[PDB]
RNA sequence: AGGACCGAACCGACUAAUGUCGAAAAAUUAGCGGAUGACUUGUGGCUGGGGGUGAAAGGCCAAUCAAACCGGGAGAUAGCU
RNA sequence: ACACAGGUGGUCAGGUAGAGAAUACCAAGGCGCUUGAGAGAACUCGGGUGAAGGAACUAGGCAAAAUGGUGCCGUAACUUC
RNA sequence: AAUUCCUUGUCGGGUAAGUUCCGACCUGCACGAAUGGCGUAAUGAUGGCCAGGCUGUCUCCACCCGAGACUCAGUGAAAU
RNA sequence: CGAUGUCGGCUCAUCACAUCCUGGGGCUGAAGUAGGUCCCAAGGGUAUGGCUGUUCGCCAUUUAAAGUGGUACGCGAGCUGGGUUUAGAACGUCGUGAGACAGUUCGGUCCCUAUCUGCCGUGGGCGCUGGAGAACUGAGGGGGGCUGCUCCUAGUACGAGAGGACCGGAGUGGACGCAUCACUGGUGUUCGGGUUGUCAUGCCAAUGGCACUGCCCGGUAGCUAAAUGCGGAAGAGAUAAGUGCUGAAAGCAUCUAAGCACGAAACUUGCCCCGAGAUGAGUUCUCCCUGACCCUUUAAGGGUCCUGAAGGAACGUUGAAGACGACGACGUUGAUAGGCCGGGUGUGUAAGCGCAGCGAUGCGUUGAGCUAACCGGUACUAAUGAACCGUGAGGCUUAACCU
C-alpha cells in the first residue's frame, strides 16, 4: 500500500530498473538535454543529482565511485572536470523539466529533461 | 510459544528426557502457553529408574521458553530451549526435587514457590 | 455467465453515458511567441513563459 | 520533529559507558522482592546493540549452567544499574548472531586491547 | 463534559521509577478558541464550536473568514462542535487550553484511521485461508461461499466481503491520561490512538465507566 | 562381461501446478524412469475392414476404432419427436 | 487452419572451471521473442524469507523443505554368497 | 487374508486415543496344491503402516520482488 | 430425463427455541453445599486431536458448554475427489458360458472472462427551487452484548460431624473484536559488508555485469503479528416466569376484576460508526450578486450586447489518500515534491598511502567510508499570470406586521 515509501518500479524488475539509469544517466551527461517519458524523467532527478553533488568535490576516491556507478571515463571525465565546477556554487537542484507533448504511438507524456546551465 | 505437539525437555530429576504436550490448559480454546501456565503432558523418552514411565499422561509447568517473556520495562529473557517440570495431576506439586538450569522470575506463585526455592539460578 | 436476455438499445446507451471525453479549455497563449500552448507544456516550437527554452 | 526529541531527551540517563556488541560486558539490574529491593548481577557477551537514542537497547548472552540464556535491556531504564565493561573484543559484525550456535569451541571471541 | 482538538505528534514510552515502561501517544493540543456557541433558544441544542490552528490569510476564504470576523477570533484549520453537558458555559472568543484535562483520569479520543484501501477479507474480517496445497486450485484467499441456496436465494444485507478498509473515524474509549503538560501543551495518554503522526484528533474526557 | 549402477544427448511420460473459448484439438514448468540394449532412429518396402497388427487394451490402423474413410442401394425404415 | 511457446534426419562445435556434448559466465556469430506508457488495489499465477512449535494439515508428508561432491575410515539383519 | 458376511471378531505390540498396520488364535459366511500352494535375497516413478531429519502443509498467516488485474492510447473477439 | 449434475470435508454462514453454557424464578423425599425437576428467556457463546472416505460413532484430553434441527440431508457458475458410478486388473462366491454380486481391493480429466437481480465498497448527474462555503440536528439503520478463576467478606449464615454460602467489592485471565508501531520480533530483490565461479575494464589493484537478490550475514522507513493498549458494562424505562400489596365479585378469602410496587445476557435506550436522496429533501452562522434593452401567445419566457461575483473546476508539485474517480496539503505573499546542508540510523576500520612479513595477511591514518522511504532547515529546480464554468436580487397566493 506503499505508505511513506519511495521509488517507482517502471514496470521492470530491479536489476533492469537500475541499470536502465546507469544508462540514461550517462546518456544526459554527454548530451546535456533529453527527450524521455516524464514519470522516467522524474526518477533520473534522484540519479544524476548525487553524481553533481559526487562532482563538487573531486579525489581520487570519488573518481573512482563516480566510476563504480556510471561505468564510463567519458562520464566521469566529462564530470570532475567541467560540471563540477559549472555547479560549484548551486546548492542542488542541476535539472529542469519540461513537459513536451504527448509520444504518439503510445500516448506517453514525453518531457524534456537537462542540465540547469546549459550555457552556449 | 508452547502449543500442542510440542515437544519439552525435562527440566528436573522426576526421571524422563523428553515429554509431548498435548492440550494447553485454562480456557476453552486457548492456543499458547507461557512461562507460568499448566499443561498436559505425556511421556516420550524417560531413563529407566524414575518416578514416572514412558507412556503416562500428567501436568506439567512450562518454565524455559525459546520465546522467552516480557519484563515490565520491555526486556526479555529468552533462552536456549524449552523446558519444563513435572506435576502431580491432581495437587499439582512437583515430582523431583532437583532442578536444572536457571529459571524465570515470573514463575513466582505460592503453588510454584516449592520450584522457585529448588532452582539455582533467578 | 452470459447473458439471460439481450440487453435494449436503450440500456446500452444509458451504459455509454460517463464515457465522453472532456475538452481542454486551458489552453494558455504564450506571452511572447503566442503559441496555444497547454499550461505548464512548452510550445510547438519550444518557446515556455516567454523564453526559447529548448535551445531547439 | 522538535517535540518529541524534547520529551525524550530529560529521561536518557547521561551516563552510558560507550560498550561494543562483542565485549564481555557485566550488567547490574534492580530487582524488587516485594518490598525489599536488590541489585542482581548478569555477565556476558553483548551480541546486538540497537541505537534509537531514547529507545536504544542491547542484548547480552550469558550461557548459564547447562545452557545458554539471552536477555535485552532498557539502556535508558532506571532497571539497569551498572553496565561495567569488562573486556575489549574484537570483531568484524555489528550483530553477532552466530553465536546462537556456536558454543564451546567457537565461543572463543577474540579480545581487541589496542 | 467539553473536550479538545489536538494533534497525534508520534508516540514514545515513559519511564517510571517503577521500571514500568509506559508506552504513550504525544498530542500537541493547541489553543482551542471557541469560535461559535449554539443554544437551545436559537437552535435547539445548547453546544460551542472551536477552532485551533492557523490557516494561510491568502488561503482562508470570504465565507469563512467573515464567519470568523463575527466571532472576531482568529482563522483555524476547520472547525469542530461540542455539546455542552448543561451548565457549563463558555462564550464567544474564549481560549480553551489543555488546563481543562488536569484533573481526569480517563479520556476518549476520536481519530481518523489509516486508510488500507481495497483490502481483502482476510485482512477485513480475519477470514480464515483455505488450503495453500493438497490440490487447491486457484483459490486460497477468497471468502468461498455466501449464501445459502434457492430457499434465500439472494445475499444478505451485511455479508462480510471485501471492500474499502480503514480511512474511517474510530473512537477508543478510556485511556489513562498520564501526564497534562501546558507549556508544551502536551497531552500523553496511555495506549495507542488512532490516526497517522500528524493527523486531528478530537479529544475529549470518558463518557463510559 | 553384464536385458549392471549414476547420469546428458535421445526416448518415455509417474506426481503436482498452470491451461481448460489455452501458446497448443494433450502442451508448458518443476522435479522423475530407461539411457550397450527385449534399445532408439533416418530411408525405402510388405500385411487391410470383419480384416490387418497386437509384450493382448480390445488397444492402433492419417485428430475419426465394438469396428476406418469415400461413393452407391438410399428419399432405407422410423407404432417415436 | 495462423507470422502458432509443439515436431523435424546428418555435419561442425572454441576459451575458463569442471570428470563431461552437465552446468555457470563468455568467443565466433546471431538476437532483445511485432503492442506500449503509467499505476503499484482486492484476488490469481511464478518465486524469496520467516519469530515459536514441527505432520498437530490432509483421503495420504500432495507439494515444498532437506539430503546431495571428492578422498579416507567404517558398515547390520538377511542372503541364491 | 487383494478372499472373513456377522465385525471395528478376540488377545498381544505400537499410540495420550489406532475401523488402517505387524504378530497370534481358528467358527476358513464362501483358502488350497501348475485356474499352481507356501516362503523367498535382490529389484520396483507399486498398495498400506511407523520413526528420525526437514520444512509455511498447519496453528495463523505476515511482508517483499516480478506477470496480469486497474487507468490512458491503438486494434478488437466469444459462448449466449 | 432437447440434463435440477455429485457423499463427506473445507471456507463462509443465517434462522428457529422443543435451551447445552451463562441469566432470572417456583417446588421437593432441597439442612448446607452441590444437584434434581419445571417454567420464563434467543442476546452472545457453543473444542483440539486418534482410527474411518464417512455423516455417525467409539476413544483420549479439555472446557462455563463442547445443544437439537431448518436452510435442494445449506454452501462444488467458491476449492477438494477420499467415498461413490465409466473403460484396466485381481480374490472369493454364483453361472456350462458371456457376465453377475446382502461383496472388497489397488489406479483413474471436476469446464465457464458475470448481462440482470443480490451484496460489499466507491463516484458521476440532477434535484433540494437565488447561488455558494462550512458546522450540526436527527428520522432511521448497523455494530457491539461470552465468561473462567483467586482473594476480601468468611471459613461467617447453616450443620450431627464432614463440609460449607448467598449477597456485595476487587484483582487477574482465555476466546473475540477495534486500534496502533513506543517496545519485543518478521520482512525489507531501492542500504552496507563478506564471498565462490567467470567475463570485461589493456594488466595488477580497485570496481562493475551475470549465475533464483548468484549464494548469504545484518538492517532504516513502512506494512505487520506472535507485540502493545482499549472495549463488553453500569444505569434508566417498560416487561416474562415469578413475588407481592391493598382488595370486591364471593361480608370471609383471594397477586386482580379497579389500582399500585418490584422483577432477566431478553425488549426500547444508554456506548461507537453511518446518516437530510429522511423528495416530509431540516437548522444555524457567513460571504456574493441590486445591467441598458428589444420581443411576443405582457410568458416564473426567450433573444442582443454589456458585466460576469462569492466560489468552483481544470492544469501542476503531491500525500502515512487512493484500483479509476474521490478525498487532504500547497501552487512562489510558496517549504508541496525532488535536490542540497546538518543530524540520525544501519553496515563495521573505504580507497590511496606508509611499516612489518617469503607470502597469504595483519597494524597505523580510521568508529572510517558509504548511507533507501526517517527528522530539522534551505526556494537551488519544478508548481506561470490568468483564463474557462458559475450571474445580474430571487414565482404566485394568503396572512400577520409598517407607509
Amino acid at each position: 500500500m506503499r505508505h511513506r515509501k519511495s521509488g517507482r518500479q517502471l514496470n521492470r524488475n530491479s536489476s533492469h530498473r537500475q541499470a536502465m539509469f546507469r544508462n540514461m544517466a550517462g546518456s544526459l551527461v554527454r548530451h546535456e538535454i533529453i527527450k524521455t517519458t516524464l514519470p522516467k524523467a522524474k526518477e533520473l532527478r534522484r540519479v544524476v543529482e548525487p553524481l553533481i553533488t559526487l562532482a563538487k568535490t573531486d579525489s581520487v576516491a570519488n573518481r573512482r565511485l563516480a566510476f563504480a556507478r556510471t561505468r564510463d571515463n567519458e562520464i566521469v571525465a566529462k564530470l570532475f572536470n567541467e560540471l563540477g565546477p559549472r555547479f560549484a556554487s548551486r546548492a542542488g537542484g542541476y535539472t529542469r523539466i519540461l513537459k513536451c507533448g504527448f509520444r504518439a504511438g503510445d500516448n506517453a507524456p514525453m518531457a524534456y529533461i537537462e542540465l540547469v546551465d546549459r550555457s552556449e | 510459544m508452547i502449543q500442542e505437539q510440542t515437544m519439552l525437555n525435562v527440566a528436573d530429576n522426576s526421571g524422563a528426557r523428553r515429554v509431548m504436550c498435548i492440550k494447553v490448559l485454562g480456557g476453552s480454546h486457548r492456543r499458547y502457553a507461557g512461562v507460568g501456565d499448566i499443561i498436559k503432558i505425556t511421556i516420550k523418552e524417560a531413563i529407566p529408574r524414575g518416578k514416572v514411565k514412558k507412556g503416562d499422561v500428567l501436568k506439567a509447568v512450562v518454565v524455559r521458553t525459546k520465546k522467552g517473556v516480557r519484563r515490565p520495562d520491555g526486556s526479555v529473557i529468552r533462552f536456549d530451549g524449552n523446558a519444563c517440570v513435572l506435576l502431580n495431576n491432581n495437587s499439582e506439586q512437583p515430582i523431583g526435587t532437583r532442578i536444572f538450569g536457571p529459571v524465570t522470575r515470573e514463575l513466582r506463585s505460592e503453588k510454584f514457590m516449592k520450584i522457585i526455592s529448588l532452582a539455582p539460578e533467578v | 455467465a452470459v447473458q439471460q436476455n439481450k440487453p435494449t438499445r436503450s440500456k446500452r446507451g444509458m451504459r455509454r453515458s460517463h464515457d465522453a471525453l472532456t475538452a481542454v479549455t486551458s489552453l494558455s497563449v504564450d506571452k511572447t511567441s503566442g503559441e496555444k500552448h497547454l499550461r505548464h507544456h512548452i510550445t510547438a516550437d519550444g518557446y515556455y513563459r516567454g523564453r526559447k527554452v529548448i535551445a531547439k | 520533529s522538535n517535540i518529541i526529541k524534547q520529551l525524550e531527551q530529560e529521561q536518557m540517563k547521561q551516563d552510558v559507558p560507550s560498550f561494543r556488541p562483542g565485549d564481555t560486558v557485566e550488567v547490574k539490574v534492580w530487582v524488587v522482592e516485594g518490598s525489599k529491593k536488590r541489585l542482581q548481577a548478569f555477565e556476558g557477551v553483548v551480541i546486538a546493540i540497537r541505537n534509537r537514542g531514547l529507545h536504544s537497547a542491547f542484548t547480552v548472552r550469558k550461557i548459564s549452567n547447562g545452557e545458554g540464556v539471552e536477555r535485552v535491556f532498557q539502556t535508558h531504564s532506571p532497571v539497569v544499574d551498572s553496565i561495567s565493561v569488562k573486556r575489549r573484543g574484537a570483531v568484524r559484525k555489528a550483530k553477532l548472531y552466530y553465536l546462537r550456535e556456536r558454543t564451546g569451541k567457537a565461543a572463543r571471541i577474540k579480545e581487541r586491547l589496542n | 463534559m467539553i473536550g479538545l482538538v489536538g494533534k497525534k505528534v508520534g508516540m514514545t514510552r515513559i519511564f517510571t521509577e517503577d521500571g514500568v515502561s509506559i508506552p504513550v501517544t504525544v498530542i500537541e493540543v493547541e489553543a482551542n478558541r471557541v469560535t461559535q456557541v449554539k443554544d437551545l433558544a436559537n437552535d435547539g441544542y445548547r453546544a460551542i464550536q472551536v477552532t485551533t490552528g492557523a490557516k494561510k490569510a491568502n488561503r482562508v476564504t470570504k465565507p469563512e473568514a467573515g464567519h470568523f470576523a463575527k466571532a472576531g477570533v482568529e482563522a483555524g484549520r476547520g472547525l469542530w462542535e461540542f455539546r455542552l453537558a448543561e451548565g457549563e458555559e463558555f462564550t464567544v472568543g474564549q481560549s480553551i487550553s489543555v488546563e481543562l484535562f488536569a484533573d481526569v483520569k480517563k479520556v476518549d479520543v476520536t481519530g481518523t484511521s489509516k486508510g488500507k484501501g481495497f483490502a481483502g477479507t482476510v485482512k477485513r474480517w480475519n477470514f480464515r485461508t483455505q488450503d495453500a496445497t493438497h490440490g487447491n486450485s486457484l483459490s486460497h484467499r477468497v471468502p468461498g461461499s455466501i449464501g445459502q441456496n434457492q430457499t434465500p436465494g439472494k445475499v444478505f444485507k451485511g455479508k462480510k466481503m471485501a471492500g474499502q478498509m480503514g480511512n474511517e473515524r474510530v473512537t477508543v474509549q478510556s485511556l489513562d491520561v498520564v501526564r497534562v503538560d501546558a507549556e508544551r501543551n502536551l497531552l500523553l495518554v496511555k495506549g495507542a490512538v488512532p490516526g497517522a503522526t500528524g493527523s486531528d484528533l478530537i479529544v475529549k474526557p470518558a463518557v463510559k465507566a
